[PDB]
């Protein structure tokens, strides 16, 4: 089964910045892109970041730019986010997330000249991991 | 951008009940392909949301068969007939068509 | 020396005047699929760096296309519906009980009398000694025809693509008068969305300027041109229909029935239109600012009308029904609006081809957006009727040109002899 | 769904380049030309305009590839000639166009003049190297 | 009162072949995509806006009027897992062109403007001596 | 190792699956000379084709008779077909007159000749008349003693058609335009769907005479020696039972009076026809088969019913529901129209018959409501022997009755081998050779 493990969990002061960690499971992950969503400690949800299978393309939200750092590397099968830059109010638990289906690879338009990657719904999560931001 | 919204959120349950949840959406997400984004997740309290619905009226495998959701352009239902024991948590209604991704209160559940 | 190389795929262009296509996004609506093409699937934008282009709203036929094809896309769901040649008799039409709504009476038309039908006020006319008798307006005219009941009438969100050879241009510039240069150009595959609405003395579900207001005219130093005004932040209107209606489909002559207004359950209560008082006294002031750049300071405030009862009112439709609202009241916190529904209308004012409305049984109710106005001065006071313009209010940016391939350029390259 | 930005220069891209630079996309131009993407995805229910405007894309196609041919130079998109320039045509001479100028502007020049340029590319290239084949 | 069995070969006849065979019968596949109550006319022209499309990315290539030519453009590994004689010996084409479908545009554009536009600029620039 | 490029290939064999346009390519003898036979229109395209066909022996396509386009293509075209022969023919508007009809001289059926008042193209004076007039056409009217009306009035019009044109199904073979390659499965073993075997390739379709029947379908085309029954899921209640028998079963019907030429009053330029006498003799049509085969057949059917659940409980039941029109069997017979009663054909098994038929004349289009065709008939006596090669049954001890709403199922057991896929000529491949670069 893809079952995706979540590490590298941290509880610091602000100004500072943490990395986590998200390792999955008899999966070729070459293709997949990943995602991260926010369960702030009373709240519903709120997603946060998105890769590619490339790793070429990466957009965010609009809060964390020039905060956040998304890298996979498919050879150890593990994803990386440099969280720089700390907030208090940002203290929540983090996860990582496989997309539903398995992507492919960009479609060039032949018209614009301009590629587009595909991004849609994620199915499997990780167990969860903490970081925490007080003093 | 695009947001949207749910039913009053706590509903006590019956067991065998057709219970419906909305999700009324500021837009027609139907994208380019054809394809309504939509994902209808849950999660029971202390555990990891889990997948129950991928794409209207369309049940994500391995997950039993009494969860037939449905919906088009602004408004999407979740329809539960056979109301058990074990469907105690949060609904989380879900957007594809457009970063940056929304979701909602989370629909409380109990008896 | 200097040798003249061939250059194939170079991007030059005239203008030309030619044919489009309409594309529909996605039952048995005229506009769905018997007019146009199927679903949109995205439009395109490339955005050009170093490019000057004139352009004009008023030498474009982008806004003549429509005036030429709606007249007949429209006229393709009236050839097979029901033509009304044998109602055209002596009316004797009394006044409903608890006189707007006269209960008339007339013989058969039958497929083998003394019937009976009630129906609006402003589609009789009176006629000699035997009085409280009429006939309808448009007999001694030409003919009349009722739309099939199984016909859609909302505008859709059209989408004019290109055809082959053929760039659809784009300028960019909020500065933009209705004429002149442009510098951020762009090319797109195919037009935004547009939906076909049919308005007199404003403009109904269309598109708002850039958090602004910006009137345009050609002729303004003249009263030729119609000085037509964009409206940032839409004011919404309400307008209801509350006279729950019945309807029935007595028999028309040898083989055919017609559909008429049964009763009025609920008594008679004229069906009017709202607007909120506080915003369009304001929406006003911001127009004044920019006819102050064209000229406490609100010099202007005078209405007027008259003539044709398609441009006295104010004409549109609501749930396949048309209005004719009054608005001198209004132009000068709800406000209601004495507005009337005529039911045989004229299709863009052609001579003759009359077309007949279906009497809607139960209650009806739309509300909607305000992006435009229509004024004529000499101060302001509202125009109305030139189906074309209302067409002139979304295609102030765009033109079609045809692609000229091939070009030639000196160099000091020569083809070599072939030994 | 994402994109980026394009790295392939699109659609009447390099409208705005010199004549030395717009020529890297003088292959997108072309393809282009002829039937743009293909629209009228098999929707067949329910005319005769439609197909005129169809039909006559293929004839503006198949002038050129024809007018290319007898110019020496089908396939090609850039061939040299054995015409000189004659400078009454424009004088103009060449990095005051080449590295200055656009292609909108240099049409604008030789626009008067553009099927006496056709006649002497026919005749003194190819009617001329018929006479040297033997 | 007629009858004998094949000569040559037939149409669409080496489309279970491999691509070794199938090599050197593209022909018959070639000859006949051309020639074979409006509802004829509007098939006569898709026939034809069809077969323009093709021959047209052929003359850009520099490549109009053969049936096969190579180009300098490279093979790029990431595209195909595949070994070179399993491609040549096993596979047939009707396979083939569902596993590099995807990889179609990345290929069309990176040959053109790859190459044969700039074997054009290098080409007229050989000149002046 | 070796550095590799890219090599352009043209003319490769690969197609994708398309939904593209099918013509017409029917037969082209004796067209000319008053044939203005409808289905051929004037014979369509004058091919005459000849059906040649390339084996592939390596190729594995999977087929669906389900959902196949090209039988969408010919219910699109059949009532278009009709529609523009519907056009110039006269229209029966101005006869919706009250009527007084009286019996006739030698059951319900033809009894009543009628009369009515007309004036259609004089436009001066009016004039009663005498006529032909079954049931399954008329209505008694209210308020008044023995006054009828036809019962299709107050639809949408009523246009018959014009005696020139013949209704008579020649073969038509569909044929493929450039650029796209009819595929046909070779295996007789095919189930309906799934993949098949070493498909072939044909220019051009076999045989298919495009008849009109309900509940059953006349002149077939059949298997190999073995019955095979195919459906959709098969298991499901609410589906088609579309059956292939393999041999055929002879029927014959005939009309034994003695219809005639008649004079039916003119409309402008229009001369409308409503059947004359009878020779003065009536005996009521019927369709007469043999009826030891088709007790023969029924048995023959549960053979192959049967495999697919245990080895119990089959049987025959007739159909039911609604008014006659889709109950009685449905048929036409040389511009004629038959509606003929098929319940002695259905009774149940375990593990020569006169069939009572019914005639209309106001005959409704095959599928859309409002409008209606209309024809009278030519003189004399009419006969055709026909044939059988399938019939259409419903499921419901398990019960089989005679079903049928669509003829498109007639034509999907025609069309239940043939797919359409357009060629993608171009194609690349690498190899380790280069252009030649200077
Ligand atoms: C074959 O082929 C291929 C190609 O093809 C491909 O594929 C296919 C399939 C398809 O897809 C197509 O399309 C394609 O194309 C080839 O290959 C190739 O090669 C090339 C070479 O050149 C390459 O390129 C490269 O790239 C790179 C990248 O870039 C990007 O990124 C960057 C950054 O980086 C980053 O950083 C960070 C920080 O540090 C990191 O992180 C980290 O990590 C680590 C690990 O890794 C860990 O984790 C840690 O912890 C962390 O921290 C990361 O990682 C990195 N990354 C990487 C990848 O590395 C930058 O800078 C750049 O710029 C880019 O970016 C981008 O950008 C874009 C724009 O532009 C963007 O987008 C955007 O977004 C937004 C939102 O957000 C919106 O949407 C917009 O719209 C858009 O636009 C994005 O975002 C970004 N991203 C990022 C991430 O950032 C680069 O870098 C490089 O560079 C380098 O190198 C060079 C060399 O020369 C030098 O020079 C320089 O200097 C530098 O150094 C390069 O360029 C590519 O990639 C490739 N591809 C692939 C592989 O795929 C081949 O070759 C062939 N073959 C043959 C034989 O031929
Ligand atoms: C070329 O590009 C195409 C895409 O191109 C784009 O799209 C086309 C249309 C063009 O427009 C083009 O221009 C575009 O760019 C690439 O296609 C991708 O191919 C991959 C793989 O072939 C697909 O990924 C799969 O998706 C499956 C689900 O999607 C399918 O099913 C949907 C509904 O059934 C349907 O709506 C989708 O459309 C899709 O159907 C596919 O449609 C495409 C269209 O072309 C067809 O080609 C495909 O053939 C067709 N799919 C099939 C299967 O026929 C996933 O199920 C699947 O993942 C499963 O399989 C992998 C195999 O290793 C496993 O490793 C995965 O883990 C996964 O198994 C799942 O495991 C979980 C974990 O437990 C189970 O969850 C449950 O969990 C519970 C607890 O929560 C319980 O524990 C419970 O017990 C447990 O069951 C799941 O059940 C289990 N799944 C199953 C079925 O049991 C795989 O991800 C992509 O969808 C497809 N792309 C797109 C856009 O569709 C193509 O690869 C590329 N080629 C090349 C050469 O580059
Ligand atoms: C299933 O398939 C079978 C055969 O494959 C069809 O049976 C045939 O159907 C046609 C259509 O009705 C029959 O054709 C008719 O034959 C009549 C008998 O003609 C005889 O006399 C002439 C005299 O020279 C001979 O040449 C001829 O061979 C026959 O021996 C004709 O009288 C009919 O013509 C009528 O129509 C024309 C049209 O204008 C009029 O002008 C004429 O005056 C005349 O009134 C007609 O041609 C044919 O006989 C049938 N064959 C049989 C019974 O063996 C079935 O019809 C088909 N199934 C279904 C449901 O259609
Ligand atoms: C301007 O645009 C608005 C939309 O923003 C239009 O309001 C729309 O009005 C129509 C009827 O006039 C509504 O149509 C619906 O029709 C179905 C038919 O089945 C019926 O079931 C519904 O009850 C309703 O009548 C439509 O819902 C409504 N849109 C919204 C969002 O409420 C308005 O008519 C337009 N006005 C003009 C002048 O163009
Ligand atoms: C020309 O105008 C267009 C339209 O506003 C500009 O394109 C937009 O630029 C903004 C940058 O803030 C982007 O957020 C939008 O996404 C762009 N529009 C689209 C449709 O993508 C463009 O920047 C202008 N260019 C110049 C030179 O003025
Ligand atoms: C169809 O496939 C068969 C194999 O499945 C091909 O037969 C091979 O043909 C070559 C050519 O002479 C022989 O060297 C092989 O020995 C054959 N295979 C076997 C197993 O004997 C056949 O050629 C294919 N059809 C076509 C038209 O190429
Ligand atoms: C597989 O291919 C063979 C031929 O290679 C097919 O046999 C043909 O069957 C038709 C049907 O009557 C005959 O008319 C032909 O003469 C046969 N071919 C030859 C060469 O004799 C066969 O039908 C195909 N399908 C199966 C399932 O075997
Ligand atoms: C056409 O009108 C019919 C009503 O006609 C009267 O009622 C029937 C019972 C007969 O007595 C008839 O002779 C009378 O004139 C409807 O019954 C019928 O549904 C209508 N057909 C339509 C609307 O298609
Ligand atoms: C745009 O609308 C706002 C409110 O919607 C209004 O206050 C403002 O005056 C308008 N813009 C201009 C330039 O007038
Ligand atoms: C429109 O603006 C241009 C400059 O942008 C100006 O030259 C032209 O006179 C203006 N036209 C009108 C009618 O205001
Ligand atoms: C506007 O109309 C007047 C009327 O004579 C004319 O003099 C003036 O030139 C017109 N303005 C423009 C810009 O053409
Ligand atoms: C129109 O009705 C809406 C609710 O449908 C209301 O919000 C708005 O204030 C009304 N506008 C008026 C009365 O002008
Ligand atoms: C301000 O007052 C009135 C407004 O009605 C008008 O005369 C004009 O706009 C102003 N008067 C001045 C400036 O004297
Ligand atoms: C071209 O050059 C010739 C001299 O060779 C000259 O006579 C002629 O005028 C020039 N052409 C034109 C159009 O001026
Ligand atoms: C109809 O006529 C018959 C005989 O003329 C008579 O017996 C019967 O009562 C009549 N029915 C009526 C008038 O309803
Ligand atoms: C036909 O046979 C194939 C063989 O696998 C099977 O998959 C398919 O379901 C069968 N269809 C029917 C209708 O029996
Ligand atoms: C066939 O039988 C029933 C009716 O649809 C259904 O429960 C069953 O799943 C069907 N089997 C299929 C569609 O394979
Ligand atoms: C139909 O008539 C023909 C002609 O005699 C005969 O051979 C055949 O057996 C008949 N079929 C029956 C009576 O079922
Ligand atoms: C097929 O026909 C033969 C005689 O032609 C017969 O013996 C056999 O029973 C038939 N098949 C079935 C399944 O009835
Ligand atoms: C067959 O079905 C009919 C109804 O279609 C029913 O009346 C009859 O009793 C059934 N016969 C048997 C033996 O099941
Ligand atoms: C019809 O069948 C009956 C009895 O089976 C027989 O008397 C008669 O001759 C048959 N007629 C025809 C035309 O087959
Ligand atoms: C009808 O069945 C008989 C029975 O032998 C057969 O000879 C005849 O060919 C069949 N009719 C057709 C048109 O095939």
């Amino acid at each position: 089964r893809v079952q995706l493990v979540e590490s590298g969990g941290g509880v610091v002061q602000p100004g500072k910045s943490v990395r986590l960690s998200c390792v999955v499971s008899d999966f070729p992950f070459s293709k997949y892109p990943m995602y991260w969503v926010r369960q702030a400690p009373g709240k519903g949800l709120e997603w946060v970041a998105a890769i590619s299978g490339d790793a070429w393309h990466v957009v965010y939200s609009n809060s964390v730019q020039g905060r956040f750092l998304v890298s996979r590397d498919n050879v150890k099968n593990t994803l990386y986010l440099e969280m720089n830059s700390l907030k208090i109010e940002d203290t929540a638990v983090y996860r990582c997330a496989r997309m539903f289906q398995e992507s492919g690879p960009p479609r060039l338009d032949r018209w614009s000249g301009r590629n587009y990657y595909y991004y849609s719904g994620m199915d499997v999560w990780g167990q969860g991991t903490t970081v925490t931001v007080s003093s | 951008d695009i947001v949207m919204t749910q039913t009053p959120l706590s509903l006590s349950v019956t067991p065998g009940q057709p219970a419906s949840i909305s999700c009324k959406s500021s837009e027609s997400l139907r994208q380019s392909n054809g394809k309504t984004s939509l994902y209808w997740y849950r999660q029971k309290p202390g555990q990891s949301p889990q997948l129950l619905v991928f794409e209207v009226s369309n049940r994500f495998s391995g997950v039993s068969d009494r969860f037939v959701g449905s919906g088009s352009g602004t408004d999407f239902t979740l329809r539960i007939s056979r109301v058990e024991a074990e469907d105690v948590g949060f609904y989380y209604c879900m957007q594809s068509k457009d970063f940056p991704l929304t979701f909602g209160g989370g629909t409380k559940v109990d008896l | 020396q200097l040798w003249v190389t061939v250059y194939y795929g170079v991007p030059v262009w005239k203008e030309a005047t030619t044919t489009l296509f309409c594309a529909s996004d996605a039952v048995h609506n005229v506009w769905a699929t018997h007019a146009c093409v199927p679903t949109d699937p995205n439009p395109q934008e490339v955005v050009l760096e170093n490019v000057t282009e004139n352009f004009n709203m008023w030498k474009n036929n982008m806004v003549e296309q429509m005036h030429e094809d709606i007249i007949s896309l429209w006229d393709q769901s009236l050839k097979p519906c029901v033509k009304l040649t044998p109602l055209c008799v002596t009316l004797n039409c009394t006044d409903l009980r608890n006189g707007e709504i006269k209960n008339c009476s007339f013989n058969i038309t039958t497929s083998m009398q003394k019937e009976y039908a009630l129906f609006y006020k402003l589609d009789v006319v009176p006629i000699k000694n035997d009085n409280t008798s009429y006939r309808l307006i448009s007999c001694n005219t030409s003919v009349i025809t009722q739309a099939c009941p199984k016909v859609s009438f909302e505008p859709i969100p059209i989408h004019y693509c290109a055809p082959a050879g053929f760039a659809i241009l784009k300028c960019n510039d909020k500065k933009f008068n209705g004429t002149g240069p442009c510098t951020n150009v762009s090319t797109v595959q195919c037009t935004h969305g547009i939906r076909p609405v049919v308005s007199t003395q404003l403009l109904l579900n269309g598109s708002l300027a850039e958090e602004e207001v910006v009137i345009r005219s050609a002729n303004f130093t003249d009263n030729a041109k119609i000085i037509i005004v964009q409206l940032n932040k839409s004011v919404e209107i309400n307008c209801t229909r509350p006279n729950n209606n019945t309807r029935k489909s007595i028999h028309i002559g040898p083989g055919r029935a017609f559909y008429t207004t049964g009763e009025i359950i609920g008594d008679i209560r004229q069906a009017h239109c709202n607007i909120s008082g506080t915003k369009w006294n304001d929406t006003l002031k911001q127009i004044v600012v920019k006819l102050k750049e064209q000229f406490n300071k609100t010099i202007v405030f005078n209405h007027s009308s008259g003539g044709d009862p398609e441009i006295v009112m104010h004409s549109f439709n609501c749930g396949g029904e048309f209005f004719y609202c009054n608005s001198t009241q209004l132009f000068n916190g709800t406000i209601v609006l004495p507005c009337r529904i005529k039911q045989i209308v004229n299709m863009w004012q052609e001579v003759g081809k009359a077309m007949y409305a279906p009497p809607i049984k139960g209650q009806i109710r739309c509300s909607s957006n305000i992006t435009g106005l229509i004024l004529i001065r000499d101060i302001f006071r509202p125009g109305g009727g030139d189906m074309r313009d209302n067409w002139r209010s979304e295609l102030y940016k765009y033109k079609v040109v045809k692609i000229e391939p091939l070009g030639i350029a000196p160099t000091k390259a020569k083809r070599r002899v072939v030994q | 769904a994402v994109g980026i930005g394009a790295v392939f220069l699109g659609f009447l891209g390099a409208a705005g380049s010199t004549m030395g630079a717009a020529s890297m996309t003088l292959t997108v131009q072309a393809r282009l030309l002829l039937s743009g993407i293909v629209q009228q995805q098999n929707n067949l229910l329910r005319w005769g305009i439609k197909l005129q405007a169809r039909v006559l894309a293929v004839e503006r196609y198949l002038k050129d590839q024809q007018l290319l041919g007898i110019w020496g130079c089908s396939g090609k998109l850039i061939c040299t000639t054995a015409v000189p320039w004659n400078t009454s045509w424009s004088n103009k001479s060449y990095n005051q166009i080449w590295n200055n100028m656009t292609w909108m502007e240099w049409e604008r020049e030789i626009d008067n003049y553009t099927s006496l340029i056709y006649t002497l590319i026919e005749d003194s290239q190819n009617q001329q190297e018929k006479n040297e084949q033997e």
